[PDB]
């Protein structure tokens, strides 16, 4: 069980850790989060009480180093940092724990939600989508644009999601225009799975990462990426049975976790109606169709 | 974006453009079977591809053999249209390729955009205009070459005959749209108006009769009267 200590909490802020969140008061003696489950990526996220604009946060994996949060009064944000001195770090964490100035990661033993949302998400893949190679953790916020959004303007601060475009030479083989546009199987299976992602695990990892960035930061480009990757599978007549079964589980947990009040801005009516009711896979997503019909029948 | 009443003069500028109408590509007769079920029989169709500035019409004849053994023909008809338009653009020298293609039906946008990915600088546009190009098969000489075709064939016409020697392309397009609107509303009455005086003939190399400027004004008046009457009938007003 790993720990992300905080130097201090000088400004009033809502702190998220994965799907959980806590209010911290200005100068509250808060010194971090303990009992963080090893084996998963995690995200620690922030919304200042004085500017409910710019949700921002850090993807990390405690197996890759010792990370802490320290407020920077110049840049006006909570920053993740790596402590290279193991003994200094263990000594800091031990003191804060002894003085019980840390919140405990509040996982219910029965509850597989975070595993289910991050099953295929790997820090090494996150670091290729979010480029800042001198850090082992990745910063994301509400306003960061995607490589695809930028094509249609600072490349250093971009989300490098795999570009998916249904009306592109990449998507459409010369002489198979109608076939490839109406059945995207060659785009899914040959271009994306065999060609770019190498396997379904990497494809699902990016899909799950895009969802989480859409949900935790209201990142619009991430929401577009999540929908495009769902639509590419649902619009393919030929998908491996194991991928469809796994996709139904992935989407079920995503729809289960979404705040009920954000369905209007985080769910694309056209994509979901097409995927559940018109697409080749309209009868392959039983769990997802049942939770969507019971939780968001308005959207449909 | 969309071509409308507001940006109408754009049709007659010096940027090459084509209208594409797909409404006569897939044509059927509906009939009863021996068992009393209903079946369709395809007949020859055409793509109507028109330069509104020059009058150049690229009439691609769609022979019934292209539907043999195919499913979802009304959907295929849109893609076959887009394939043939794309093939036509590729066949033209670069300096003759359109800068814009305007489709008369919004269902052609995606098929044509996908077939034209190799031409990112050619704009594919819808129109809010309700153009009467469906009535092209009321022009006897166009109808005749479509129905006689025994194989796929491209036939080139000038839909304005020699009018551009005497009038602008705005006026020629207005005349064409009024003739086609009339032919669409009441074909029998429109053709009676066009042929009633046997002294005015259609030249072998023309589609329409050889009216003087004065006779065109009378013809154009008779067509407008035909259209308003028919409207009062349709709508009891």
């Amino acid at each position: 069980m790993n720990t992300v200590p905080f130097t201090s909490a000088p400004i009033e802020v809502t702190i998220g850790i994965d799907q959980y969140s806590f209010n911290v008061k200005e100068n509250q003696p808060f010194h971090g989060i303990k009992d963080i489950p090893i084996g998963h990526v995690h995200v620690i996220h922030f919304q200042h009480a004085d500017n409910s604009s710019m949700r921002y946060g850090y993807w990390f994996d405690c197996r890759m180093g010792n990370f802490y949060i320290q407020y920077d009064p110049k840049d006006g944000l909570y920053k993740m940092m790596e402590e290279r001195d193991g003994a200094k770090f263990e000594n800091i964490v031990h003191n804060f724990k002894e003085r019980q100035m840390m919140v405990s990661y509040p996982k219910i033993d029965e509850d597989d939600t975070w595993y289910n949302l991050t099953e295929f998400v790997q820090m090494d893949k996150i670091r290729k989508i979010v480029r800042k190679d001198e850090n082992q953790f990745s910063y994301v916020d509400s306003s960061m644009t995607t490589v695809q959004e930028n094509e249609l303007s600072d490349p250093a601060h971009s989300l490098n999601y795999t570009v998916i475009n249904f009306k592109s030479r990449e998507a459409i083989r010369p002489g198979h225009e109608m076939e490839d546009f109406l059945d995207k199987s060659y785009y899914l299976n040959t271009v994306m799975l065999q060609g770019i992602f190498k396997n379904s695990s990497n494809y699902f990892g990016e899909l799950q990462f895009a969802f989480l960035n859409a949900m935790f930061f209201g990142n619009y480009g991430s929401s577009l990426q999540w929908h495009a990757m769902i639509e590419l599978i649902c619009s393919s007549a030929t998908v491996p049975k194991h991928m469809l079964d796994k996709l139904d589980e992935i989407l079920y947990y995503q729809i289960k976790t979404l705040p009920e009040q954000y369905s209007d801005i985080l769910l694309n009516e056209r994509v979901w109606n097409i995927c559940l009711y018109s697409s080749f896979q309209k009868n392959s997503l039983h769990n997802t169709e049942k939770i969507m019909e019971n939780k968001y029948p308005e959207l449909l | 974006g969309a071509m409308n009443s507001s940006n109408y003069a754009e049709l007659f500028n010096n940027d090459i453009k084509l209208f594409v109408d797909d409404t006569n590509v897939y044509r059927v007769t509906v009939h009863k079977t021996f068992e009393g079920n209903v079946a369709t029989k395809a007949i020859n169709g055409c793509i109507f591809t028109l330069n509104p500035k020059t009058g150049h019409l690229f009439l691609k004849i769609i022979h019934t053999s292209v539907w043999a053994g195919q499913k979802r023909l009304s959907q295929l008809a849109k893609w076959k249209t887009a394939e043939e338009v794309s093939a036509l653009v590729r066949s033209l020298p670069k300096e003759e390729q359109p800068k814009q293609i305007i489709v008369t039906r919004k269902a052609m946008l995606d098929p044509l955009e996908v077939h034209m990915l190799d031409f990112p600088n050619i704009a594919i546009r819808p129109t809010e205009l309700r153009l009467p190009f469906s009535a092209a098969m009321s022009i006897d000489k166009l109808s005749d070459v479509v129905m006689k075709a025994t194989e796929p064939q491209m036939v080139l016409f000038n839909i304005y005959d020699d009018w551009l020697d005497r009038i602008s392309s705005y006026t020629a397009f207005s005349r064409l749209t009024l003739l086609l609107r009339a032919l669409k509303t009441n074909e029998e009455s429109a053709k009676m108006i066009l042929l009633s005086d046997p002294t005015i003939t259609i030249k072998s190399y023309h589609l329409w009769p050889s009216f003087t400027d004065e006779q065109w004004i009378t013809i154009e008046s008779q067509m407008r009267d035909l259209i308003l009457t028919e409207y009062g009938r349709k709508y009891n007003v």
